[PDB]
RNA sequence: UAAUCGAUAAACCCCGAUAGACCUUACCAACCCUUGCCAAUUCAGCCUAUAUACCGCCAUCUUCAGCAAACCCUAAAAAGGAACAAUAGUAAGCACAAUCAUAGCACAUAAAAACGUUAGGUCAAGGUGUAGCUUAUGGGUUGGAAAGAAAUGGGCUACA
RNA sequence: AUGUAACAC
C-alpha cells in the first residue's frame, strides 16, 4: 500500500510568516518550502535539478530560520535583555583615563563532543605605565625588571600567561605579576647604590 | 575490523571479474563460471538468529488494542524458522539449475531452422503474430582493428513467413 | 576501539537491526565450499591423519 | 577484533606505554641531569633498563586506524594516503579538494 | 512540453510572491537582481563554476526554446518546408532570396525610370557593428546548423546589403545585426590633487615581481627620490637598477623638475626598481599630456609584467626541467 | 565549563615551598628540587595532587636510597 | 587512466546520480561535500576522531537501510549536535521508517554521546542525473 | 487567525554587581567557501545594527595549507595528486560594549553558526585597578 | 513525526501508530545499551553527561545483607529474595530497610500482602510513619478498609500523628464502602476532618480534593458540601487545584441536566478562573479541561469557549491536557460549538488552522460541517473539504456517503461550477465501481447535477451503470431523467428506461408510461411509442 | 651469509620508503602457546600460491581525436557510408572543445584527456574467487641481519 | 642482418 500526499507549497498561504514555519536550524526539507529553487550543472539540452531529490540543496547550509523579519522578531525580543554603554566613556582617551588596564581572553567554540582548546588558557594583561604611580628610578627599575615586556615606544606592558589550567586562575596569576612588580619596584635595596 | 569490511557490489564486481582482461578479447570461457546471487531477498528486515521479536519489524504494533512488549522466540521456534530459510535457499537453487530446453531445428548445437517467434511491433502500433522467423545460417565473422585487434561481430540470416504466401529473409 | 566496533556491529547483526552484507558473502561463500566438501578441519586432525 | 596482530600489538605497546608513562619520567628526570652523583646516575640508569620493554615511547607506531599501514600516513587525518584519496575523491571530507593552481 | 513551461511560469510566479514575503519586500517592485541576491543570501553556495549556484529566474531563460508542434491532428505539416528536414532555416533562406529578388526587381524598374534614390547603408562602422555568431543564429532559428549553411546564409546576406536598400530590407537585415562595446586603449587621466598648500603632486601604485611601490611625486622641487626614509643612491647601488629609476624621466626630459619620495615593499632589487619604475610611470600621467601619455604607452612604461615566477611542477625539478630520462 | 579543578587557586598551582619542607637546605637535593618544582609550576595540564603525588615519590625515593647519598662525598639529610 | 571515484562508460544505459557522474577534481567546484564539520580548519584540532565517526556512520547507515537507501549521506556538525540526512526509497512501511530513526537516533546519540538528528527524504525511485 | 494570548514570560534579575565592561570584543570566522561568510557577515551587521553597536567588519587575507600525495598504490613517484584545504577569514570588531549584550549577542551568533565554519572570540576588557595597587606604596 | 508527505500521519490513528513506533524504537535502543553497557562505556563527550551513560540494574554486593537488600529494593522478586537472604543468616532489618521494603512491595503489588503484613509487625516493632502509610495505601489497591481502620486505630493508641495521605486513602477508604446509608460515612469524613485540625497537621490541597473525589461517586446533590469545601480552601489562603475544579465541574454537570442553575455557577466560576497564569502542580488535572468543554457542548455557548480556548493558550499549551483522546474530544465538541453559533467566515478561518494540523476528524466533526454548509447555503466549499474528508475519513466515509451527499440536491447550481461537481461524482463514482452499498439518492443527485449542467450521455451511462448493479432506484429519478431526455429529444434512451423499469415493477410505471406517450407525441414517436405497448401486454 | 618481498625497455633504478639502531619486520637462530583479539560459531587466524580471476589505485600511446548504443542504404553487405555550386547518411551520449583554479581581463601554467593496447605494476594499503595449513604456512619473547671481488644508474661537492 | 619452440570466441 503506498500513499502519496502534496507537499505543503499547495497548502501554503500568500500572506503566512517564514519563522512560524522555520524556527532553528534546518536541513533544508523541499517539501516545505514553496520556493523552486534549481541548483546543479545543466545537460546540454538539459535543465538544473529542481527542489525535489537533490542532494546539493541537501548539502548546502540554509539561511531560511535567519530571514531579515525574524531577525527583526529575535532581536525585538532580545531588546529587554541588553543594557545600556556609558556616555562618559564614549571615547577612547577617557577610557583610557578611567580603565587603564585591559585583558585579552580567548573563548573558541568548535562541532565536536569536546569543548576544550588547549589555547583558550590564555591571558594577556596589557597596562599603560602613564597611569600608575611609578617614580623616576622606580620605572627604570622596573623596565629592567620586567624586560622584553616592555614596548619602548607605545609605554605599554603586556604580560602573558599561559602556566594556569584555568583562565581565572590564569587572571589571578597575571594580576598578582602586576601587583608584585609595583610592590617591588619602589623597593631600593643595598645592592641598588652601586 | 569492521572498517576494513566493503559493500556488497563492490564484492561481487570483484568476485565475478567479468570487466576483467580475460573476457575482454575472447581469452575467457576455458576455466570461468562465476554465478551471483542477491543474499538481500529473503530478509524479513527484524529476522535475527538470536531471535528476537520486533514490534514494528517483525510483528505489527498493536494486538487486542494493547501496546506488544519486545519478545524472544522459543529455541524450537528457532530452527523452525531456519529450517524455512533453508528449505527457501534449496528452493532457489532448485529453480536456478533447471533448466529450460532449448528446441532443435536441424541440429542439436547449430541455429539453423530454429524459430524466434512472431517479429517486434512495429513504430505504427502494427502487429504481426501470425509471421513466424527461423534461422538458416548463423557464422561468427572476425575483423581486424587497429586497436583490439580480432573483432568478433555475429552475423545472422533469418526469414519470415505467415504462411499465406507473404515471406521475406533478411541479414 | 576496533573491538568494540566489531563486536557491537557483530550483536546487532545476529540481533536482525543492522544488516551485514560482507558477512553474509562470508557466510554464503564458506556455505558454498562446505556444499562442495572441501571445508574446515578440527584441531587436531589435519596431519597425523 | 583489529585488522592485523601488528595493530594488536601496538594497541598492547600504547597500553604498557600510558601505564608506565609516569615512571619513565620520573627515572629519566633523574638520569638527565648533570648535578645528581654518578653513583645514584649508574643506579638510575639499572631501573631504567630492568623496565619491560613495551613501556618505551620510541616502540610506538603511527599506523593507519582504517587498514594499518605501517607508512604512508598522514599525522593529522591519521589514515594512510590509499585510504585518504578514497575517501577525499569520494568527498566525505570537508574541505578538501583536488588541488589546482 | 507547452504545459509544463505554462506550470514553470505560474509556479514561479507564487515562487517569487513567497520570496517577496519572506523577504517582507514589495513584491510589486521585487525584480531578478532583487531574486539573486535573496538567493545568493538565503542559499549560500560556494562553488567555484558560476553556473551551478542555486538559480529562481524566468522559465523562458531557464529551459532552452523548444520547437513547436510541426503538423496537425490528420499528419498534414503545418510549415511547406518541414520536409527538407531544416524549415526554419530554409524558410529563411528563401526569405532572403525573395527580398533580394525584389530590390533587384525594384532596382531594374528605377533604372528604367532613371531614378537612383538608395543609398549604400552597408557601413556601420562607426557603431562597430558584426554579424550573428552561429550560436547565436542556431539560437534564433531554434534548431542545429552547419559552419558551411551559416557561410552560406551570411554571403547571401552580404550579397543582399550590397545592393541599393529599401526600408523594409533594411529592417529585414537589422535583425541580424551585432553591436560590439567601444573598443579603446585610452587610460583615465587622474586629476591632480592639492594638499595643504602643496601644488601638483600626484600618486602611483606598480606591481612587478611581487614588489608593490606606492611613488607620490611633486612637481614643485628639485630632481631628487627619497625612497623608504633614505636617499636613492644609498638604496639603489646598482647602476642598472638608478637607469630604471631614470628611464621615465629621461624619455620625458623632465629629470629635475619633480622631487620624488617613495615606499616600495617585497621582492629583491631589481623587482623594487621594476615597481618603482611603473610607479613612477603611472604617477606621471597627470603632469604630462595626452599624445605623450600614448607615447609612454607605445615606449611600454604604461603596461604591467605579467612575468611572475611559475610553480615547480611534481615529477620535474623546476617547472620546465624534468628529471634525466634514460632511454634503457 | 564543567572543569573546576577542585576548587584550586593559582597560588596552590605555582609556589610550591610549602611540600619543599623536609629537604637537604644546601645541597644538590635543593637545586634538583626547584628544577623539578619549577617545571611543575610551569606544567598546565597536571593537576595539583599529582604533583603532591610526584613531589612525595621523589622523597620516597631519597628516602630509601640512603647509603649511595653518604658514599657520593656529600653529606644529606 | 585515472580511475578514482569515476563511473565507467557503458552502452549507454546505466543510471547515475549527479554525485557519481562527476568526477572528483569537480569537488567545490560543480558538487560540494558530503559531510561539513570544523576539524578540517587551519588551526583546528580533532579531525581524525570526526573522520572515524563519519566512517562508521557512513556502514552503520548503509547497513541500516539494506536497500532502501538511495545514494551517500549528508553529515552536518553544528554546536555538538549531529544532522544525518539521508535520501530514502519508498521501500519499507512508514512504521518501520519510525522505528528505525528512534533506533538510530538513541543508539547513535549514547553511542557518541552526543545530540543527534536524523533528517529524511523519501522518494519513488534512484534520481536520475544522465544517461537512462 | 487562531492567536495564542500571553507568548511572553521573560525572567531578567538584576543583581547589584557592577556589570562588566569590554573595551573590544573581535569575531574571526574562518570558514571553507565564501558565500556562507558573506552571508553570515549580512546577518551578523543587521543584527549589529538592530542591537545598536556600529560595528566595522574587515576582510584579512587568506591562507591555503597544500601538500602531495602519491597517485598511485604501489611505485609511481613521478605522477603524484596533490590535496588543497582553502580556508577563508572574516573579522568583526565590535566596539563600545557592555556585559549582558556581551553575552547574548555573543549566543545568539554562536547559535546561528553554520556547519562548515568555526571562529574565535578575543575580548578585551574594562578594569581600573586591583585593590592592593591604587595608593599603598607596602 | 517527520513532516515529508510519505511520513506525514493520514489518521489519528496513524499519528498514534508513528509516535508509538517511534516510542517502540527508543524503548528498544534503550533495552540494547542496557543489555550491553559494555560498547557504551567510552566517553567522548568531555562535559560527561550522566544520562547519556547505560544504567546499571544489577546489585553491586551479593552476600552483604545490609547493601544487597537496598540496591534489590531499588530497582519486587528481588527485594523479597534479599528479604530471604537477610532472614535466614539471622541479619535484623532495621526500620529503614523494612520501610524501603515494604514500600517497593506497596509500589509494585493479595494473601502475600497478608503474609507482608506479617513481616511487617511479627518481626520487629517497624514505625507506624511508614508502617501504616505502606499498608493504608496498599489496601486501597487490594480492597480491605476494616485494616486500615484498625491501623488508624492502632496509631491513635501509640501518641504518633496522622499526615496529609493517612487522612487521604483513610477518608477514601471510609467513604468507598457504602452499605445503605451514606451519611454514617459523610460523618465519619467530617470527623476525619476534625481530627485533622485536632493533630496540628494542616490540611492539604488533596486532602480536600480527596474529600471532593469521595463526594462524586454517591449523589448529584451532595454538591452543597462540596462548594462550602471549595470555599474552605478559599478562605486558608492555598491556590485550589484544577483537579478540584474539574471535579466541582463533574458533580455540577451530573445537575446540569435537570436544571441550568448549576450551569450558571460554573460559569460564574470560571469567569473568576480565566483571569490567571496557571502551574499544573497537581498530577489529576488531565480532564479539566474535557469537562469544562464537555459543560459548554452541552449547554451550546460559544464565548465561554472563546476565552476557555484562551485560558488553554494563555498559560502553557500542552501541559494541562493528559491525552491525545481527551485532546481530539476537546476539538471534537469545539468545533461543533465553533461551527452554528459562528458565521462561515471565521469558521472556515478556524476550520484550516485546526483540522489540517492539530488532529484529523472523526464522525461527528465529520457530520457537523456538512450540515453547517447546507445551514449556510455555500456550495463552492465543498470539492476542497472533499478532498480533505477523502485523506482523514476513509473510515467513516461508507458511513457517511447519503450524509455527504444530501447538501448536492438542497441548493440550486449555476452553470459555473458544473465541472467542479462532475469531478466530485466521478471520483466516488468510480472508486466505489472499480471495487459497497451505493445508494439511489447519489443516482439522483448525479443526475439532477447533469440536468444542470447539459450533460445527457454520461448521466445516462451512469443511470445504467447503476441498473447494473441488480438494484433500481424510485421512478421520480426516472420521471427527472425522462424530462431531460424530453428536454434533449432522445427516444431510445427513454425506451431503455420504460423496458427496464417495467421489467423491475416501479409503481409509477403508470405515470412512466403515460410521460412516455406525452414524449413520443412530441417527438412524432407514435409507432415506436405502439410498439413499446406490444412489448408490454406480451 | 642462518637471514625478507615487490619493481626490474620506453612506462625499473633516493622506485613501495613524504623514510629500516629495538619497534616497523612480513627474514633467520634459539625458546615457548595451541577454541589461540571477538557477543557467538565442528571456529579464529595466514604478508601462503595465482596481478594469467579480480575490485579498488595507476603507467603508456596522450594535449592522439576518436569511441559507441539505436536506425537507414549498397544489383550482398568480408565490409563501407564523404564531396558545400554537396553524389546516403541521421545520430541521444562519452572524449576534445567550452567552462573552472592560480582572488580583475588576456596569455601561460595547473587540472582534464574517452573507448581501447601492453594478460603492463600492485594477493605485501585493504577486501576478495579459486587452490593450500590448523600442536602450524598460525600466535608471542630474546638475539641478530653481515660484507664488497666487481659493474652500473641518479644526485651533492668541486676541479678554481 | 637476425630474434626458434604451448593461445582460447
Ligand atoms: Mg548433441
Ligand atoms: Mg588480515
Ligand atoms: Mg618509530
Ligand atoms: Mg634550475
Ligand atoms: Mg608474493
Ligand atoms: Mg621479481
Ligand atoms: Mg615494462
Ligand atoms: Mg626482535
Ligand atoms: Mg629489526
Ligand atoms: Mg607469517
Ligand atoms: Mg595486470
Ligand atoms: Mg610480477
Ligand atoms: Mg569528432
Ligand atoms: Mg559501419
Ligand atoms: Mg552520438
Ligand atoms: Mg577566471
Ligand atoms: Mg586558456
Ligand atoms: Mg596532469
Ligand atoms: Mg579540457
Ligand atoms: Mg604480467
Ligand atoms: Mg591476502
Ligand atoms: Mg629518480
Ligand atoms: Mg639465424
Amino acid at each position: 500500500r503506498r500513499k502519496a500526499l502534496p507537499p505543503r507549497t499547495e497548502k501554503m498561504a500568500v500572506d503566512q510568516d517564514w519563522p512560524s514555519v522555520y524556527p532553528v536550524a534546518a536541513p533544508f526539507k523541499p517539501s516545505a518550502v514553496p520556493l523552486p529553487v534549481r541548483m546543479g550543472y545543466p545537460v546540454k539540452r538539459g535543465v538544473p535539478m529542481a527542489k525535489e531529490g537533490n542532494l546539493e540543496l541537501l548539502k548546502i547550509p540554509n539561511f531560511l530560520h535567519l530571514t531579515p523579519v525574524a531577525i527583526k522578531r529575535h532581536c525585538e525580543a532580545l531588546k529587554d535583555f541588553c543594557t545600556e554603554w556609558p556616555a562618559a566613556l564614549d571615547s577612547d582617551e577617557k577610557c583610557e583615563k578611567h580603565f587603564p588596564i585591559e585583558i585579552d581572553t580567548a573563548d573558541y567554540v568548535s562541532a565536536g563532543p569536546s569543548i576544550r582548546n588547549p589555547k583558550a588558557r590564555v591571558v594577556t594583561l596589557r597596562v599603560k605605565l602613564s597611569s600608575l604611580n611609578l617614580d623616576d628610578h622606580a620605572k627604570k627599575k622596573l623596565i629592567k625588571l620586567v624586560g622584553d615586556r616592555y614596548c619602548k615606544s607605545t609605554d605599554v606592558l603586556t604580560i602573558k600567561t599561559d602556566r594556569c589550567p584555568l583562565k581565572r586562575q590564569n587572571y589571578d596569576y597575571a594580576v598578582y605579576l602586576l601587583t608584585v612588580l609595583y610592590h617591588e619596584s619602589w623597593k631600593t635595596e643595598e645592592w641598588e647604590k652601586k | 575490523s569492521f572498517f576494513t569490511k566493503l559493500t556488497a557490489d563492490e564484492l561481487w564486481k570483484g568476485a565475478l571479474a567479468e570487466s576483467g582482461a580475460g573476457a575482454r578479447k575472447g581469452r575467457g570461457k576455458r576455466t570461468k563460471k562465476k554465478r551471483r546471487k542477491d543474499l538481500n531477498r529473503g530478509q524479513i528486515i527484524g529476522e535475527g538468529r538470536h531471535g528476537f521479536l520486533w514490534p514494528g519489524l517483525n510483528i505489527p504494533l498493536m494486538r487486542n488494542g494493547a501496546v506488544q512488549t519486545i519478545a524472544q522466540r522459543s529455541k524450537e521456534d528457532q530452527e523452525k524458522v531456519e529450517a524455512d530459510m533453508v528449505q527457501q535457499r534449496e528452493e532457489w537453487d532448485r529453480r536456478r539449475k533447471m533448466k529450460v530446453k532449448r528446441e532443435r531445428g536441424w541440429s542439436g548445437n547449430t541455429w539453423g531452422g530454429v524459430s524466434l517467434g512472431p517479429p517486434d511491433p512495429g513504430p505504427n502500433g502494427e502487429t504481426y503474430d501470425d509471421f513466424d522467423t527461423r534461422i538458416l545460417e548463423v557464422r561468427n565473422v572476425f575483423n581486424m582493428t587497429a586497436k583490439e585487434g580480432r573483432k568478433r561481430s555475429v552475423r545472422v540470416l533469418v526469414a519470415v513467413g505467415n504462411g499465406k504466401g507473404a515471406a521475406g529473409f533478411a541479414i | 576501539n576496533h573491538n568494540t566496533y566489531f563486536a557491537l556491529m557483530g550483536t546487532l547483526r545476529f540481533l536482525g537491526l543492522y544488516r551485514d552484507e560482507h558477512q553474509d558473502f562470508r557466510d554464503e561463500q564458506l556455505r558454498l565450499k562446505k556444499l562442495r566438501g572441501k571445508g574446515k578441519p578440527r584441531k587436531g586432525e589435519g596431519k597425523r591423519a | 577484533y583489529y585488522v592485523d596482530w601488528k595493530m594488536l600489538r601496538d594497541v598492547k605497546r600504547r597500553k604498557m606505554a600510558y601505564e608506565y608513562a609516569d615512571e619513565r619520567l620520573r627515572i629519566n628526570s633523574l638520569r638527565k641531569n648533570t648535578i645528581l652523583p654518578k653513583d645514584l646516575q649508574e643506579v638510575a640508569d639499572e631501573e631504567i633498563a630492568s623496565l619491560p620493554r613495551d613501556s618505551c615511547p620510541v616502540r610506538i607506531r603511527n599506523r593507519c586506524v582504517m587498514t594499518s599501514r605501517p607508512r604512508g600516513v598522514k599525522r593529522r587525518w591519521r589514515l594512510s594516503r590509499i585510504v585518504f584519496r578514497h575517501l577525499a575523491d569520494h568527498g566525505q571530507l570537508s574541505g578538501v579538494q583536488r588541488a589546482m593552481w | 512540453t507547452v504545459d509544463f513551461i505554462k506550470k514553470q511560469i505560474e509556479e514561479f510566479n507564487i515562487g517569487k510572491r513567497h520570496l517577496a514575503n519572506m523577504m517582507g519586500e514589495d513584491p510589486e517592485t521585487f525584480t531578478q537582481e532583487d531574486i539573486d541576491r535573496a538567493i545568493a543570501y538565503l542559499f549560500p553556495s560556494g562553488l567555484f563554476e558560476k553556473r551551478a549556484r542555486p538559480i529562481m529566474k524566468h522559465p523562458e531563460e531557464i529551459f532552452p526554446k523548444q520547437r513547436a508542434i510541426q503538423w496537425g491532428e490528420d499528419g498534414r505539416p503545418f510549415h511547406f518546408l518541414f520536409y527538407t528536414g531544416k524549415q526554419s532555416y530554409y524558410s529563411l533562406m528563401h526569405d532572403t532570396y525573395g527580398k533580394l529578388l525584389d530590390v533587384e526587381k525594384h532596382h531594374n524598374q528605377l533604372r528604367a525610370k532613371d531614378l537612383l534614390a538608395e543609398k549604400t547603408k552597408i557601413l556601420k562602422d562607426p557603431i562597430g557593428s558584426r554579424w550573428l555568431i552561429k550560436e547565436e543564429l542556431e539560437e534564433m532559428l531554434v534548431e542545429k546548423l552547419s559552419d558551411q549553411d551559416y557561410a552560406q546564409f551570411i554571403r547571401l546576406l552580404e550579397r543582399l546589403s550590397a545592393l541599393p536598400c529599401g526600408a523594409t530590407e533594411e529592417d529585414f537585415v537589422n535583425r541580424f545585426r551585432r553591436s560590439i562595446p567601444i573598443q579603446s586603449k585610452k587610460q583615465l587621466i587622474e586629476p591632480l590633487q592639492y594638499d595643504e598648500q602643496g601644488m601638483a603632486f600626484s600618486r602611483g601604485e606598480g606591481k612587478r615581481k611581487t614588489a608593490k611601490a606606492e611613488v607620490v611625486v611633486y612637481g614643485q622641487g628639485s630632481g631628487r627620490i627619497d625612497v623608504n626614509g633614505v636617499d636613492y643612491l644609498l638604496y639603489f647601488p646598482v647602476t642598472q637598477d638608478r637607469e630604471q629609476l631614470m628611464f621615465p624621466l629621461h624619455f620625458l626630459d623632465r629629470l629635475g623638475k619633480h622631487d620624488m619620495t617613495c615606499a616600495v615593499s617585497g621582492g629583491g632589487r631589481s623587482a623594487q626598481a621594476g615597481a618603482v619604475r611603473l610607479a613612477m610611470a603611472r604617477a606621471l600621467c597627470s603632469f604630462v599630456t595626452e599624445d605623450e601619455v600614448e607615447w609612454m604607452r607605445q615606449a611600454g612604461l604604461l603596461t604591467a609584467d605579467p612575468r611572475v615566477r611559475e610553480r615547480k611542477k611534481p615529477g620535474q625539478e623546476g617547472a620546465r626541467r624534468k628529471f634525466t630520462w634514460k632511454k634503457r | 565549563a564543567g572543569f573546576d579543578d577542585d576548587g584550586s587557586e593559582f597560588h596552590e598551582h605555582i609556589f610550591l615551598d610549602k611540600y619543599l619542607q623536609d629537604f637537604p637546605k644546601q645541597g644538590p637535593i635543593r637545586h634538583f628540587m626547584e628544577l623539578v618544582t619549577c617545571g611543575l609550576s610551569k606544567n598546565p595540564y597536571l593537576s595539583v595532587k599529582q604533583k603532591v603525588e610526584h613531589i612525595e615519590w621523589f622523597r620516597n625515593y631519597f628516602n630509601e636510597k640512603r647509603v649511595i647519598l653518604k658514599e657520593s662525598g656529600i653529606q644529606l639529610n | 587512466k585515472n580511475r578514482a571515484a569515476r563511473v565507467r562508460v557503458s552502452k549507454g544505459d546505466k543510471p547515475v546520480t549527479y554525485e557519481e557522474a562527476h568526477a572528483p577534481h569537480y569537488i567545490a567546484h560543480r558538487k560540494g561535500w558530503l559531510s561539513l564539520h570544523t576539524g578540517n580548519l587551519d588551526g583546528e584540532d580533532h579531525a581524525a576522531e570526526r573522520t572515524v565517526e563519519d566512517v562508521f556512520l557512513r556502514k552503520f547507515m548503509l547497513g541500516t537501510f539494506p536497500g532502501c537507501l538511495a545514494d551517500q549521506l549528508v553529515l552536518k556538525r553544528r554546536a555538538n549536535q549531529l544532522e544525518i540526512c539521508a535520501l530514502v526509497l519508498r521501500q519499507l512501511p512508514p512504521h518501520k521508517f519510525y522505528f528505525l530513526v528512534g533506533y538510530s537516533e538513541t543508539l547513535l546519540s549514547h553511542f557518541y554521546k552526543c545530540p543527534v538528528h536524523l533528517h529524511l527524504q523519501t522518494v519513488p525511485s534512484k534520481v536520475v542525473y544522465k544517461y537512462i | 487567525v487562531d492567536v495564542p494570548k500571553d507568548m511572553t514570560k521573560p525572567e531578567i534579575t538584576i543583581s547589584d554587581e557592577p556589570d562588566t565592561l569590554y573595551k573590544r570584543l573581535s569575531v574571526l570566522v574562518k570558514g571553507h567557501d565564501k558565500a556562507v561568510l558573506d552571508s553570515y557577515e549580512y546577518f551578523a551587521v543587521l543584527a549589529a545594527k538592530e542591537l545598536g553597536i556600529s560595528i566595522k567588519v574587515h576582510e584579512p587575507p587568506r591562507k591555503i595549507e597544500r601538500f602531495t600525495l602519491l597517485k598511485s598504490v604501489h611505485i609511481f613517484k613521478k605522477h603524484r595528486v596533490q590535496y588543497e584545504m582553502r580556508t577563508l577569514y572574516r573579522c568583526l570588531e565590535l566596539e563600545h560594549l557592555t556585559g549582558s549584550t556581551a553575552d547574548v549577542y555573543l549566543e545568539y551568533i554562536q547559535r546561528n553558526l553554520p556547519e562548515g565554519v568555526a571562529m574565535e572570540v578575543t575580548k578585551t576588557k574594562l578594569e581600573q585597578l586591583p585593590e592592593h595597587i591604587r595608593k599603598p606604596i607596602w | 513525526f517527520q513532516d515529508d508527505p510519505y511520513l506525514i500521519p493520514t489518521s489519528s490513528v496513524e499519528s498514534h501508530s508513528f509516535l508509538l513506533a517511534k516510542k517502540s524504537g527508543e524503548n528498544a535502543a534503550k533495552f540494547i545499551i542496557n543489555s550491553y553497557p559494555k560498547y557504551f562505556q567510552k566517553d567522548i563527550a568531555e562535559p560527561h553527561i550522566p544520562c547519556l551513560m547505560p544504567e546499571y540494574f544489577e546489585p553491586q554486593i551479593e552476600d552483604v545483607s545490609e547493601a544487597a537488600l537496598q540496591e534489590r529494593i531499588k530497582l519486587q522478586e528481588p527485594s523479597a529474595n534479599y528479604n530471604f537472604q537477610q532472614r535466614e543468616q539471622s541479619e535484623e532489618l532495621e526500620e529503614a530497610t523494612e520501610a524501603d521494603n515494604e514500600k517497593s512491595k506497596t509500589k509494585a503489588g493479595t494473601w502475600r500482602t497478608k503474609n507482608n503484613a506479617e513481616r511487617i509487625f511479627a518481626l520487629m516493632p517497624e514505625k507506624n510513619a511508614h508502617s501504616y502509610c505502606t499498608m493504608i495505601r496498599g489496601m486501597v489497591k487490594h480492597q480491605a478498609p476494616t485494616q486500615a481502620l484498625n491501623l488508624y486505630t492502632v496509631l491513635l493508641n501509640n501518641r504518633l500523628r496522622a499526615d496529609v495521605y493517612t487522612f487521604n486513602s483513610l477518608i477514601e477508604a471510609t467513604a468507598l464502602v457504602v452499605n445503605e446509608k451514606f451519611e454514617e460515612k459523610w460523618n465519619n469524613i467530617l470527623d476525619l476532618l476534625k481530627q485533622m485540625v485536632t493533630q496540628n497537621v494542616k490540611p492539604n490541597l488533596q486532602t480536600f480534593n480527596t474529600i471532593l473525589k469521595c463526594l462524586r461517586r454517591f449523589y448529584a446533590f451532595g454538591k452543597l458540601p462540596a462548594l462550602q469545601t471549595l470555599r474552605e480552601m478559599k478562605a486558608i489562603g492555598i491556590e485550589p487545584s484544577l483537579a478540584t475544579y474539574h471535579y466541582v465541574i463533574q458533580l455540577f454537570y451530573q445537575h446540569e441536566s435537570p436544571s441550568k442553575g448549576s450551569s450558571l455557577i460554573i460559569y460564574d466560576i470560571m469567569n473568576e478562573v480565566m483571569g490567571k497564569r496557571f502551574s499544573p502542580r497537581d498530577p489529576d488535572d488531565d480532564m479539566f479541561f474535557q469537562s469544562a468543554m464537555r459543560v459548554c457542548s452541552s449547554l451550546r455557548d460559544l464565548e465561554l469557549a472563546y476565552q476557555v480556548h484562551g485560558l488553554l493558550n494563555t498559560g502553557d499549551n500542552w501541559k494541562l491536557i493528559g491525552s491525545d483522546h481527551r485532546r481530539n474530544f476537546y476539538y471534537s465538541k469545539f468545533f461543533n460549538l465553533l461551527c452554528f453559533m459562528e458565521q462561515i467566515d471565521v469558521t472556515l478561518k478556524w476550520y484550516k488552522d485546526l483540522i489540517p494540523s492539530v488532529f484529523f476528524p472523526h464522525s461527528q466533526t465529520m457530520i457537523d460541517l456538512l450540515q453547517a454548509l447546507d445551514v449556510a447555503n455555500r456550495l463552492d466549499m465543498v470539492p476542497q473539504i472533499w478532498k480533505d474528508s477523502k485523506e482523514y475519513g476513509h473510515t467513516f466515509r461508507n458511513e457517511l456517503k447519503e450524509e455527504i451527499l444530501m447538501l448536492m440536491a438542497r441548493d440550486q447550481h449555476p452553470p459555473e461550477l458544473q465541472v467542479a461537481f462532475a469531478d466530485c461524482a466521478a471520483d466516488i463514482k468510480s472508486t466505489y465501481e472499480s471495487q459497497p452499498e451505493w445508494p439511489a439518492s447519489s443516482l439522483n443527485y448525479v443526475a439532477v447535477l447533469f440536468l444542470r449542467a447539459g450533460r445527457t450521455q454520461e448521466a445516462w451511462k451512469m443511470l445504467g451503470l447503476f441498473r447494473k448493479h441488480n438494484k433500481i432506484p424510485r421512478a421520480e429519478l426516472l420521471n427527472e431523467f425522462l424530462d431531460s431526455a424530453k428536454a434533449s429529444s432522445s427516444p431510445a434512451q427513454a425506451i431503455e428506461l420504460v423496458k427496464l423499469a417495467s421489467a423491475f415493477s416501479l409503481p409509477v410505471c403508470e405515470g412512466l408510461t403515460r410521460r412516455v406517450m406525452a414524449e413520443f407525441t412530441l417527438t412524432q414517436e407514435q409507432r415506436e411509442a405502439l410498439g413499446e405497448l406490444t412489448a408490454l401486454t406480451s
